[PDB]
């Protein structure tokens, strides 16, 4: 909401301490978890399916997003976001998101699929999209040339 | 996007 309230979330990340309402939907089975076109693919997969979507709170610090419900107070998502095969928001179309994860603890490639409670691209967009910052803020991400 | 669509 404008410099106030943005101002101290757009930090919090920073220090590894956020957290914003959500709808986490599920997980889903995969043959990639490591890319784009498929999470705007398993969201859908999140919903034909009986992945019923949880109510509580993304609890998001800059290191491992760690969704969990308001009713059953169960951890869904407990992956680490260095390790985890990162988020990446289906097409901002009406608020939609996904994340993925390359087996690891999840069995396989497990897509993701979570779409934002308040609903407005400013609460899990840009807090989730932070949370990554901290892991790589001098974006080590090696996907380009770089120098 | 940022990060995750991209790096």
């Amino acid at each position: 909401s404008k410099p106030h309230q943005w101002q101290a979330d757009e930090e919090a990340v920073r220090s590894a301490t956020c957290s914003f309402s959500v709808k986490y939907l599920g997980c889903v089975e995969v043959f990639e978890s490591r890319g784009m076109q498929v999470c705007e693919e398993a969201l859908k997969v999140l919903r034909q399916s009986r992945r019923r979507p949880v109510r509580g709170l993304l609890h998001v610090s800059g290191d491992g997003l760690r969704v969990v419900d308001d009713e059953t107070k169960g951890l869904i998502v407990d992956q680490t976001i260095e390790k985890v095969s990162f988020c990446a928001p289906d097409r901002n179309h009406e608020r939609g998101f996904s994340y993925i994860c390359r087996d690891g603890t999840t069995r396989r490639w497990m897509c993701h699929g979570f779409l934002a409670c308040k609903d407005s691209g400013e609460r899990l967009s840009h807090a989730v999209g932070c949370a990554f910052a901290v892991c790589l803020e001098r974006k080590q991400r090696r996907t380009r040339a770089a120098a | 996007a940022y990060i995750g669509p991209y790096l």
